[PDB]
């Protein structure tokens, strides 16, 4: 689509009033890059609140998963969009979601530090005992790194 | 001095000979080239790392070496860029006058001490220091037309059998290979590698064992057992020289016995050193030679012997091989010369015309015939003691100054007719009193032309180089031309001129010229009569005079500005940009639509496409390309409509219609040495270590800003790359240690495999070329291609990275920029219509001030030129205004008098504005310069003017108006003489539509206008200016 | 050292004489590559 | 001397010129300063 890819810029843009008038025209919010990224991917990557929820509220997948499985929770967990993060899982975000490595969004919101992340993402009912391919949890990702207060959060 | 030599025409013969002999050889030892040196002196680091991403570049390399470019004399800036080809290049810029081989040696002896900080791949890779310069002379295409040759089979030929001699031919400075000889290319299974336990760590360490060099010794060398009778070299290993022998290389013996070699695990080839690069002529396979000129050289011989050693070449080309010149200046040079030489004769010509129209005897005729050239030659003595080349401006400068040539001539030969019809004296005794009349004023006028063109050529960087090119050319004419004046010219009317009766103004004469002379004589009485009129109600031409100035004003403030015209040099390019991550088979299908345009739509104009698929000067990589347009000679592209402007826009408009690419054409700047000079040049500077997100969020709050300045500021954009995505692989230590993997065989498999590694050299045809260990193309395309790739472990086990990695998608820099040694990001844009560089330029600096903390700005390139030229105009305009009052005070003994010629200035200005803003042109170069000539040709005919009125007063006690009319009627017949045939001369250069014609209309254009105003309202307001000025002054 | 003259030609003399071109005022270039691995290569400039 | 030829074998010729020099031209020649192993072709055994 020309407007899907004009949105998938504007996302990653935060170009807030663009992206206004591209949902008024019915631009593709299923648009996916050649990664497979959509525009709630690049929102969220780039921390763009407003456009994430404008994006929701227009029908985008909440779930959707990039060509290594990766979703916008992943990203948002990852990167500290606290924000972003709650508004995702209000919307239906899988909070246990695992890529193609079996890392779920607790995993990276615990090996960012990001602590305000990993208890929203816990009282969402994060699986505190996932395991990714090599066997690790957020717990273990947390002593590795030295992070006591995390480590304390995780029992 | 002219009394010296109206006495010795033998002794002034001798000085126009030996001025003669000296223009001669100067002519003969003259570089000649297209433009001079004008950019400040830049030096270039280019370095390289295989398979590296930009950051990877920009931490072990750029940063390093920027951190070393210490203690490096006369250095003004340094940038950098480091992108995901692996490639970085740093450029240091020197004050303009900086010694370029001081600086590079410099540069050249901090890098080295820097290598051992590198990394072994960039090491072993290389780092070149290389003067910086944009300017080719020529472009040698290479290509095969009948399919049997790829690109690097062609650039390994040209680089073994042709490079080599085209360096060693007479002029070349430098030759720049498009494209690289051979490399041994292994392309790498990965399968077959893990059938027999092996990985790209095995390959590399036999291709280093078995493709090498090893020293021996000597039989019976010293200190020998004497009694020995022969003492010979031993040869042990030396490197291989086929892919014969490396398919051979010796990698496993099996427990069978069965061997493994090299070609059982890799296709083995002669390639090339990259394929970043697909480079097509008209859509056939091409390399090529960018052919430099070296200093002091003659562009046109040069060429020449370029072709000549190209034709001894041909016999041995490979069938289908043929030479082409896509690029190519000295066509133009070559015009350039003809066309000037063509204005000089033709000026001497209708000089010739003119004295005979007027003077009407072919003895005074021949005066100005063998004054103008004995001063052009002279001209170009001067020219080569300074060091000057013959080129674009050098030559345009002498056609600037015809005018003020031909009026010395002029000037000198008609006063000494006038005073013998008027008092009946001998030639010699003529030329005596008429040399006195004029002398004084003659050189007063050189002290005041002086005055205006020197300070011209104390402008810096890169304008003031430019101006001064014109500055020394007028200056040392103009000197010339008073010499000559003073020396030869009295002496040649002395014993040349034939008497006249007094009273002899031949209107007695029958036919054309008696006619003539009665229709002047009546129409001189008729000016004397006007001007008597003007001078009894001057105060209304004063009014006139204001109005004059406010036009002229306000026409100065609308004339847009530029450097120097576009030209229609029969080339120019399109760029093609897709969207990032684009493929370069994607490229090359837009590309292919390009050139199919263009050798359809446009087949009556275009000779050809060189399309380069991979490269862009805003940055490297496979979304990126340019097709360089050659067009047919002018000669078969009449009209407009088949000139570049025309051609590009209609390309521009055709291909407006490409989904997923932006495609456009535009025209080469004049100067290629520099850029367009036309804009601003902007840095954002990490002041504070932000970082690169932070420095991207601050760059676009800034164009943002910008952008809502339309009124002020236009095409606001980054001169980079965006963000892209990247495929980010983490291995995971714990397991790798776990399975007795280890991290250097994992690096060097996924490196060597993925990115490629150059392993070492071999020896082909008797050449050095490399060896490169890559994988086939086929198994490092996507992701899932990673776990193909096995290393072994240290207990024999064959490991797949899957086991040991996990990877995810992130967004990177293909492209970091660095500006004296911090990161930066380069912002270009120009002044909206109407306003001033200037004036943007103080927004931009106003908008930067808000932006957030630790982003700081600097500016560079030509915003940096820019700043530094104009802070100098004043003083310099200051300088030359105060010289040319004190230099006419001194002339006229008188405080005020000077006012009188000084008022001349905007008489010639206006004339110029108008003639430029009817024909749509800029306030340029060549215009400026031709505003300095037309008002120092008005101020010599005022100074004449005012000179004589003022004599006639002081000597005959004539009364003001009385000495006025007198003088004004007896300065009548030169100055229009003069003004005819230098206006009759200019004209060509006006109407001219062909190649050079877009200089050749800038010197023209502006010149004839601003001679007709200046000549029409000068004999009527000079004598207005003298008697205000006296009134006003008793 | 250790290689022998046409080697230490075709990896050393031929790769330095290829890049001495365009340097101001050169008349002429001589080199020698021998047996024991030695190059040298001269370069004579005009007079002044 | 030829190809292949030996310190001791330039030794002989090197004896023999010097002999010239201290025999035959004794009234002219003050001395001779001879060297084995380095001449106007290079350092080679058979050079001098
Ligand atoms: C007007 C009175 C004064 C007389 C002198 C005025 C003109 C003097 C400057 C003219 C330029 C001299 O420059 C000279 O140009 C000629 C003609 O293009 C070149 O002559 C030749 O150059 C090459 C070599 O074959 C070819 O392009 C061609 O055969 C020809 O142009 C010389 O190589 C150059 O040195
Ligand atoms: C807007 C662009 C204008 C560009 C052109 C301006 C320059 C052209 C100058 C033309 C000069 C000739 O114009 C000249 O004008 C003056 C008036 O000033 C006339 O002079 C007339 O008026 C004056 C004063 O009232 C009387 O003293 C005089 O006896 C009478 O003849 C001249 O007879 C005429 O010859
Ligand atoms: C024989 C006739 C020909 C003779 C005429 C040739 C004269 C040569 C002129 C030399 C020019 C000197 O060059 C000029 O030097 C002055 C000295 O303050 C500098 O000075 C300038 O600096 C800055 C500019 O903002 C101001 O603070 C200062 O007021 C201003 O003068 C100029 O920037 C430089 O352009
Ligand atoms: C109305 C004013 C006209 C100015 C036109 C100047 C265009 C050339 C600009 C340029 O290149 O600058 C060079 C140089 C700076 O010193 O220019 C000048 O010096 C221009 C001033 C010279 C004229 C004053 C003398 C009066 C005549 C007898
Ligand atoms: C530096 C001053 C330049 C002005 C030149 C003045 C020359 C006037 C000479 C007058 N004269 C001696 C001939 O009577
Ligand atoms: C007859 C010689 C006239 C040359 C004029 C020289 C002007 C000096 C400029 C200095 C270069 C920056
Ligand atoms: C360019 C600077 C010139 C300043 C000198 C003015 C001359 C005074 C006029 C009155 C003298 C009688
Ligand atoms: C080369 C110029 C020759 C000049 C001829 C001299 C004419 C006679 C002067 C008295
Ligand atoms: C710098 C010019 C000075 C001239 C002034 C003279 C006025 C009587
Ligand atoms: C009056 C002496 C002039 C001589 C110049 C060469
Ligand atoms: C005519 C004198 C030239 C001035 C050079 C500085
Ligand atoms: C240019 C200033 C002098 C004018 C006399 C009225």
């Amino acid at each position: 689509s020309d407007l899907g890819k004009k949105l998938l810029e504007a996302a990653r843009a935060g170009r807030d009033d663009e992206v206004r008038i591209l949902m008024a025209n019915g631009a593709d919010v299923n648009a996916a890059d050649v990664v497979g990224w959509t525009p709630l991917h690049l929102a969220a990557y780039w921390g763009h609140l407003e456009i994430v929820e404008v994006l929701l509220k227009n029908g985008a997948d909440v779930n959707a998963y990039d060509t290594l499985g990766s979703t916008p929770l992943h990203l948002a967990a990852h990167f500290g969009h606290l924000e972003i993060v709650e508004v995702l899982l209000k919307n239906g975000a899988d909070v246990n979601a695992k890529d193609d490595n079996g890392i779920t969004p607790l995993h990276l919101a615990a090996n960012r530090g990001h602590l305000e992340i990993v208890e929203v993402l816990l009282k969402y009912g994060a699986d505190v005992n996932a395991q990714d391919k090599f066997g690790k949890t957020a717990f273990d990702i947390s002593i590795n790194n030295g992070n006591e207060d995390l480590a304390e959060i995780l029992q | 001095m002219p009394n010296f030599f109206i006495d010795r025409p033998i002794f002034a013969w001798v000085i126009a000979i030996i001025i003669m002999l000296a223009g001669g050889l100067a002519i003969l030892k003259l570089p000649v080239a297209q433009y001079p040196t004008i950019a400040p002196p830049a030096v270039t680091i280019s370095a390289s790392y295989p398979g590296a991403d930009a950051k990877t570049v920009q931490d072990t390399v750029t940063q390093v070496i920027e951190q070393n470019m210490n203690g490096i004399d006369n250095l003004m800036y340094m940038s950098s860029n480091s992108d995901s080809t692996g490639t970085v290049q740093i450029t240091l810029t020197f004050e303009s006058g900086t010694d370029a081989d001081i600086a590079q040696v410099q540069v050249q002896n901090k890098l080295q001490l820097a290598m051992p900080l590198l990394p072994q791949e960039v090491q072993q890779q290389g780092v070149s220091v290389e003067k910086s310069s944009s300017s080719f002379l020529m472009v040698v295409g290479v290509i095969n037309t009948d399919g049997t040759m790829t690109q690097e089979d062609i650039s390994d030929y040209v680089a073994a059998n042709m490079k080599d001699a085209i360096s060693r031919t007479s002029g070349v400075g430098d030759v720049q290979l498009f494209g690289s000889q051979y490399a041994m290319r292994i392309w790498m299974n990965p399968n077959e590698l893990n059938k027999f336990q092996l990985t790209p760590v095995d390959v590399i360490t036999a291709i280093k064992a078995q493709n090498a060099q090893v020293a021996a010794g000597q039989l019976g060398g010293t200190p020998p057992v004497k009694g020995q009778q022969l003492n010979a070299s031993i040869i042990a290993q030396t490197r291989l020289t086929s892919t014969e022998e490396f398919g051979k290389i010796l990698l496993k013996v099996n427990q069978d016995g069965s061997r493994v070699l090299l070609r059982d695990v890799a296709k083995i080839e002669l390639g090339g050193e990259n394929y970043d690069i697909i480079a097509e002529f008209n859509g056939q396979p091409a390399s090529g030679l960018g052919i430099k000129l070296a200093t002091g050289a003659n562009a046109l011989d040069t060429a020449a012997a370029i072709r000549a050693e190209l034709a001894k070449m041909e016999p041995f080309f490979p069938s289908g091989l043929k030479i082409v010149y896509p690029y190519d200046t000295t066509p133009f040079v070559k015009i350039s010369i003809h066309e000037v030489v063509k204005t000089l004769v033709e000026a001497i010509i209708l000089v010739f015309l003119v004295m005979y129209l007027f003077l009407q005897n072919f003895r005074a005729t021949l005066i100005p015939t063998i004054a103008v050239p004995v001063v052009l030659l002279g001209t170009f003595a001067v020219l080569a003691a300074f060091g000057f080349s013959i080129n674009t401006l050098t030559m345009f400068g002498m056609v600037l100054a015809i005018g003020l040539l031909v009026d010395d001539a002029i000037v000198v030969v008609e006063n000494v007719e006038r005073v013998m019809a008027e008092e009946g004296l001998p030639p010699k005794e003529a030329t005596r009193k008429s040399m006195g009349q004029i002398q004084g004023a003659l050189v007063g006028i050189a002290m005041v032309l002086s005055a205006v063109f020197v300070p011209m050529a104390f402008f810096g960087g890169s304008t003031g180089a430019i101006y001064r090119q014109f500055s020394i050319t007028i200056v040392s004419a103009m000197a010339l031309s008073v010499l000559v004046a003073l020396i030869l010219t009295p002496a040649l009317c002395a014993t040349m001129l034939k008497p006249i009766a007094k009273g002899d103004h031949g209107e007695g004469k029958k036919g054309f010229f008696g006619w003539f002379n009665r229709m002047f004589e009546k129409s001189t009485h008729h000016y004397t009569d006007s001007v008597g009129g003007i001078l009894r109600s001057t105060g209304r031409y004063l009014v006139l005079y204001l109005i004059i100035v406010v036009g002229m004003a306000y026409l100065f403030v609308r004339l847009p500005s530029s450097f120097l015209p576009d030209e229609d040099q029969g080339v120019f390019m399109t760029m093609v940009q897709l969207p990032a991550g684009a493929t370069q088979e994607r490229t090359q299908k837009v590309l292919n639509e390009v050139t199919h345009y263009y050798l359809t739509k446009e087949k009556n104009n275009v000779e050809s496409v060189f399309a380069v698929n991979g490269f862009g000067f805003a940055g490297r990589g496979q979304n990126t390309g340019i097709a360089f347009v050659s067009l047919k000679d002018w000669a078969d592209r009449p009209g407009e409509e088949n000139k570049v402007e025309a051609i590009t826009m209609r390309a521009t408009r055709a291909f407006s219609q490409i989904k997923d690419a932006m495609v456009f054409a535009f025209n080469l700047p004049a100067i290629v040495e520099l850029g367009t000079a036309t804009g601003f040049d902007f840095e954002l500077i990490d002041q504070a270590g932000l970082g690169h997100e932070k420095l991207t969020q601050a760059r676009n709050q800034l164009l943002a800003e910008a952008a809502k300045h339309p009124d002020m500021l236009t095409s606001v954009r980054p001169n980079g790359l965006e963000d892209t995505p990247q495929f980010k692989i983490d291995i995971d230590q714990e397991k790798a240690q776990a399975l007795g993997v280890s991290i250097n065989d994992i690096n060097t498999t996924l490196g060597a495999a993925w990115g490629g590694s150059y392993v070492n050299d071999f020896i082909d045809r008797g050449r050095v070329k490399k060896v490169y260990v890559m994988s086939e193309a086929k198994y490092r395309m996507l992701p899932d291609d990673i776990g193909d790739w096995y290393v072994r472990a240290a207990d024999g086990q064959m490991v797949p990275f899957s086991a040991f990695s996990s990877s995810r998608w992130e967004y990177g820099s293909p492209r970091l920029e660095r500006y004296n040694g911090l990161p930066s990001m380069e912002i270009l844009g120009q002044a909206a219509p109407g306003k001033s560089t200037g004036e943007a330029m103080e927004l931009m600096e106003q908008l930067a001030s808000k932006l957030p903390t630790g982003v700081g700005y600097d500016w560079t390139g030509m915003s940096y030129q820019e700043r530094l030229s104009g802070n100098q105009a004043p003083s310099l305009y200051a300088i030359s205004l105060i010289v040319v009052f004190l230099c006419l005070a001194a002339l006229y003994e008188s405080w005020s008098i000077p006012f009188s010629v000084m008022l001349v200035v905007p008489l010639g200005v206006i004339g110029a504005l108008l003639a430029a803003t009817f024909r749509g042109l800029t306030n340029d170069v060549y215009f400026q310069v031709g505003l300095l000539t037309t008002i120092g040709l008005s101020a010599k005919n005022a100074i004449l003017i005012v000179e004589f009125a003022k004599d006639l007063m002081d000597k005959e006690g004539k009364g003001l108006i009385e000495a006025t009319l007198d003088a004004v009627r007896m300065r009548l017949r030169p100055i229009l003489m003069t003004s005819l045939a230098f206006i009759l001369g200019v004209m060509p250069l006006v109407i001219s539509t062909g190649a050079g014609s877009g200089a050749q209309n800038a010197v023209g254009t502006g010149v004839m206008g601003g001679m007709v105003t200046a000549t029409v309202l000068a004999i009527f307001f000079v004598p207005v200016f003298f008697v205000v000025v006296r009134r006003r002054f008793s």
